[PDB]
């Protein structure tokens, strides 16, 4: 009996110091809400089945988690929201190891319980006041690229992998001089038979530098330090600030504390730090297990990246546009307010944390852009593929096509124009004035 | 070349017409306006020199307009910006930063390169005209 | 006009997160309460009397300190309590230096504020939570020493200088073999050309160790690491901790950066680190400038000192037993109450820091023992000076008088005895078995 | 008995390495003035009220600290000066906490004592040679500024807080390029929430580059490293040193140990240090108890940090101008000479330290500046606050005005005009040829 | 020698009435009351022999006694203490610990003194009962 | 632009009578009196060009007056300083130096910005005239 235990509470007062988790539950078949509320409680919070007297030993029920409160999900009969309430001092300060561990871990109960996925946290304050947040941040890394009021614009360099030192450092030197404001390692590209991490970095450098001097712009191109050990991490983020560099790459599976360790670095060492996160992997789609990308996004704000991949509503990307739009807030805002159908829960202050800046990337191209700029906003670095790559006029051409149409669609945004519905005229006039555009545009009408 | 420091710098130079609705978009974010201009267009030169105070509480583009041209005026041969600072809690920044006068010819950059250990090398970007006092650039 | 600026603001609400101050304020000769409350905001907040365009571009109040509450001070006409709240964005988090300049530095207006004396602070919780706090604290030494339900025991070594590191080291065990819990160096003596610091340490470890061997106790000294420089502190902490020294001690004077960065060492090393601060010093008796003891309390707790000493109420320290009070529970507990008579103006969560040790230092002597008792606590170190070192019959015998008082005392205390009115006959009745004790009672009834 | 241990001697010979204390001392009532010196000297020298034979193990009599000397505060029947001697070989040597910790420690004596009050001290020449003293000093931070014969002239940034670091940069700029030499962070501004301490100091460094190619004058911009721990100093004065700052700051609640550290690395890598200390803060207009600034002085010099503020005598600073003078003697001369108006109340030989640069700051204006040179000097930085950023034509023209009235009464001093006397013309004949003091000086005529 | 671990281990061994009123104490504290003995009193053996569990929410003496006394018949020649543990948040430990019984004699402790760098010794004490095995000491 | 180093560089050129007035303060302070000039006004040239050595127990400023009038009429496109330097021990350095002789223009400085680890950048600022040689400058 799991509500017998006191795991269940339905008159349970929140504390403005509790850490706070909703959870979206599906019980076994024949078992009651409340009793699988309390069972995902009474187990992220203690592994016990017997008469334990070392428990009287400690003040016991601060260290049980409380389920509190259970609401059916609505449209569907058979899924309940559960929100479990436990005290900051179970917590690790600073530690998002120790977070997950204590959250999403002990969390079993296959006896009530048949499917599990955790939809939001609420943070509280004083923890989040434990933790770093990001080590550059939206304003910083505006200020450091003297670049204002318009999103960033970005590419992967075409192929991902192949391509020697010399030849990869021609299409990052094309696509920067020809507009692009960063361009970037794939999250596979680290060190390999085909091309080692050094001749890439200073190649690379060489073309970052001639892009500056062709531009007279701020340029980068982000470096991936991902690697097997904190050591070589490490050796190779060195480089990167030895060379110059305005920024790096780390891949979300190096994992949380390789992450903070990086973040806590690029803080220390005035480095941008682009976190990579694959939009479309395995662990997708899910309504039912797992985790909902929204608190991904809490615990990398937290840890301190500058950028994470967010999603975008349009493209090869298909997404409830008003859930990505939660995950941009949650990036981004000073304070959250609960709202249901962006699927935030909770209320939220982020304690002045720094903001993380979205990354949006897909199927995205420059026809689009008066609906990138209408759901994405002005934070955003916008990520095109083969549509720059492969513009039939050269890379340069491709980079300069994209970086007009987003000027000219802020230019049409600030006027107060009505862009989301007059989209294709201001790019059709953005192109009278841009043979690049002009041939994009075309390019992009087979679409539809 | 062009440099295209400034968020509309992949555009046309803006009309006056077109430099009005900008305003009018800095007043409707509550932004101080400021202008600013330099004849050495080194990006990491973050301090132009300051064509005045910036404009705060404004409510019509016309004075606004009016300092961008007499400025124009006074240094024709320089780059002239506008920006917009804000001063929302978490932000307290630029927001906005766009050039309304650019020199008749742009010479760039000249790329230093200074070698240093193993194969890396030591980068300087040197604006062409700043290789002469101010007073004979562009 | 400060009222006029803003500085002034009896609408104010406190926020949870505000860092709270309360002065007891003396306007200038004829200036209003409320002008001088404002005055001091007004100053502790910005610098500024002028037309400053560049306030404008940031969120300005933010910034500003308001004063939000003036109250007379009771019993006297021409001096007021003064409320001042400070956003938390203005700290640094986990610094004292800041802390202290921020609050205690520029509150000037020496045109409205005649006299200013900081008497308490509400520190919030989420910044109390960026500090480190005791680095071993009261429960965890206690385990370390195997030592409960009773207070602790200590003297100085006497005389405080000129002992040779031999004859220093047999005085140290002496005490300790005869009943200290704790020995402790002068604050004064550090490295000079009577004695050089390494002796000290060396010789002062063996007695340690054979006073152990002759009790079965865990038995400790202080080393005083005060030093000149970080680097030296630290050669001197480290031969503390090389020769396996329980606790090492600090003087205050070293000053709030030389002291977190040792409390960081402690904590890493597993050190208790007393911190002494002398309990009369020419900075003692003002009701009228400065800054109330107990504000250092909340301070040195929160920098992460294991013992600070605290004051008595009775023998030669003459202090308000109740005032008195309001220190140790700053110290020890983990919420304090507002108080008026303790002098504690706010209530205040001390977000679960671990517990700094009060000292209790001065004339005091065995024959005061159910006043001590009674009026500190169990959770105190008593120190007693020449009444140890001069008792007729040698050092052992001084410590075994003290050591069987206490003890004595605190089996009255649990067995329910009246023993604040029954004290001098419990201690006789101790002395009855007790020859040193009895020796103690006489020695000191010329007193009264 | 005091006086009848050997702690008061009216026939004690002071030796010339003897350490000298003179307190303000205000016996408790009806105690005797020779009871009460004896009472202070027998504390600060020894902890011991019994038959102590552990004295004759020393030389005891060396460790006694000897009241030598009474005279009763003139205009002022119950307050005494007592004169205190301390044999060299109690205090560490190169120590500034031994020094504290010994003689503003344990001057208790709770029941012939009411109030004390450190006055002056008379460091002895041989104790002196023991420490650094100033970093850089005056004479060498002129040989590296190429400033010579005139006093300097700063700022602090306006507002203190809230800039970004781009905005931060913009206002030094401008300040240094219109005429200041320095600028300078807060006291407070050390890395927090609105903005952390590395971008502040990169974009610091151009704007400082920027005005020394402006003026072609060597510039600075004292860079606060105030920080909570050593290593966090360390870090911070570490990328002042690597970018090429001429100067950085500290604040004096780091603390005596940081300080000496600290002036140690300014020394060892060529780093002007200057120290803050707030000019009015709740520890301020005590006549009764702490200790008098000129101690501060005396053991800042000694630290070695190159600036302190020292006062000024007008503006909104209210001091009496002839122990303001003491303070700037203390700091410049070679050697000290008891003057009794000026509170020197000991002959001093200095040993050959450096000398330390005063600073005054507070309300002063340009229009004051024939009573800052006649009151203050040639060797001093004269800061200006909102008499800078608000000058009503920009900060560039505020630092003109300042800049020109300096240099203009300079002008007339050394023509050995009678400057103090016909100041507002010599100002008014400057503004002939100068709008921005003109605007100034008009600006400043409705104070009067 | 008398081992002075215990909170009142410089009285007089306690009398059942003495140990009594300790209890009362406890119980008015709210304490876990448990018992343990040892025959290695070592200051730093931190893990004394469990007479059984601790008793929880005890309300008489009685039965305590009656374990102390027990303990006391089977292990006579065992130090045996009573600890009083607290579960007050941010306690979470003993607050109380107290001698009940001490072996007839006491020899006390061997001091071993190894020679290490310059004038350091590394310090070991061993009690000397436990140069023998358990069921050999006192 | 104006270059402002020397103690009264915010003041206009002094005319002679006050130069006059100078030298009889550096008379009044006993200091040695020497004349410099260089046409490298960078700020870390700490060596000037000596125009004879410097004048010691002088008494009266017309040979100092005649001397830097000499200075003026050789090297009339160069700067030109006064400095007066003291032997009072504990000080033993220049306690006021000031110009006397300004070249009729000045360029100014260049700002070179060498990019160096993260975003930290190495400076130097070089004169514009001294990008050419010394009989070519000003
Ligand atoms: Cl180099
Ligand atoms: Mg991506
Ligand atoms: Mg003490
Ligand atoms: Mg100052």
């Amino acid at each position: 009996p799991y509500a017998k235990m006191g795991y269940w509470n339905p008159d349970y007062q929140v504390k403005d110091t509790d850490v706070l988790a909703l959870f979206r539950v599906t019980p076994q078949p024949g078992v009651d809400p409340i009793e699988a509320a309390a069972a995902v409680a009474g187990e992220s919070s203690t592994a016990t089945w017997t008469v334990v007297w070392t428990d009287l030993l400690t003040a016991a029920d601060l260290y049980r988690a409380k389920a509190y409160k259970v609401d059916q999900v609505p449209n569907n009969p058979e899924q309940y929201f559960a929100y479990i309430a436990y005290e900051l001092d179970l917590f690790e300060e600073g530690s998002i190891a120790n977070l997950t561990a204590s959250i999403i871990g002990n969390v079993f109960g296959f006896k009530a319980v048949k499917a599990l996925r955790l939809e939001d946290m609420r943070l509280p304050f004083a923890y989040i006041k434990t933790f770093q947040g990001p080590a550059t941040g939206v304003i910083l890394e505006r200020e450091r690229l003297d670049k204002f009021g318009r999103p960033l614009l970005g590419c992967t360099t075409k192929p991902k992998l192949g391509l020697s030192g010399k030849n990869y450092g021609r299409v990052v030197y094309e696509a920067l001089k020809g507009g692009l404001d960063f361009v970037k390692d794939d999250e596979n590209i680290n060190s390999q038979p085909f091309m080692r991490w050094r001749e890439r970095y200073l190649f690379v450098m060489e073309a970052v530098n001639k892009a500056a001097a062709a531009t007279g712009e701020v340029k980068g191109h982000y470096l991936n330090v991902t690697a097997a050990t904190m050591e070589e991490m490490y050796a190779r983020a060195q480089l990167a600030k030895e060379l110059g560099s305005v920024i790096i790459m780390i891949d979300l599976v190096i994992g949380y504390t390789a992450i903070q360790t990086m973040a806590k670095w690029a803080r220390d060492n005035d480095m941008i730090l682009h976190l990579h996160r694959a939009g479309n992997s395995t662990y997708s789609r899910q309504k039912n297990h797992g985790m909902n990308f929204r608190v991904i996004c809490k615990w990398m704000r937290m840890a301190g990246v500058d950028h994470i991949h967010a999603g975008t509503v349009v493209g090869k990307l298909e997404g409830d546009p008003i859930i990505t739009r939660g995950f941009y807030k949650t990036l981004l805002l000073p304070k959250l307010e609960r709202n249901l159908q962006e699927g935030l829960f909770f209320d939220m202050d982020w304690a002045s944390l720094r903001k993380v800046m979205p990354v949006a990337s897909g199927g995205i191209h420059a026809g689009q852009m008066h609906q990138l700029i209408h759901y994405l906003g002005e934070d955003v670095v916008l990520q095109f593929g083969g549509g720059t790559i492969g513009h039939p006029d050269g890379i340069q051409s491709g980079a300069t096509a994209n970086r007009v149409a987003l000027e000219a669609m802020i230019l049409a945004r600030n006027e107060n124009r009505d862009f989301l519905t007059e989209g294709p005229e201001i790019l059709r006039e953005a192109a009278k004035n841009c043979g690049a555009l002009r041939t994009a545009l075309d390019l992009w009408k087979d679409i539809t | 070349m062009r440099i295209t420091q400034g968020t509309f710098s992949f555009l046309p130079d803006l009309t006056d017409e077109q430099i009005k609705k900008q305003i009018d978009y800095m007043i409707s974010k509550k932004l101080a306006i400021g202008i600013e201009y330099t004849n050495d267009i080194h990006p990491r030169n973050s301090f132009w020199e300051m064509w005045g105070l910036p404009l705060f509480e404004v409510t019509d583009p016309a004075p606004v307009l009016f300092e961008i041209n007499a400025c124009r005026k006074a240094k024709s041969n320089f780059y002239i910006k506008v920006v917009g600072f804000s001063s929302e809690r978490g932000i307290e920044s630029t927001i906005i930063s766009f050039i309304v006068n650019r020199p008749k010819h742009e010479p760039g950059f000249n790329l230093i390169r200074q070698e240093d250990k193993s194969r890396s090398i030591k980068y300087s970007i040197q604006a062409y005209e700043t290789y002469k006092p101010e007073d004979q650039r562009y």
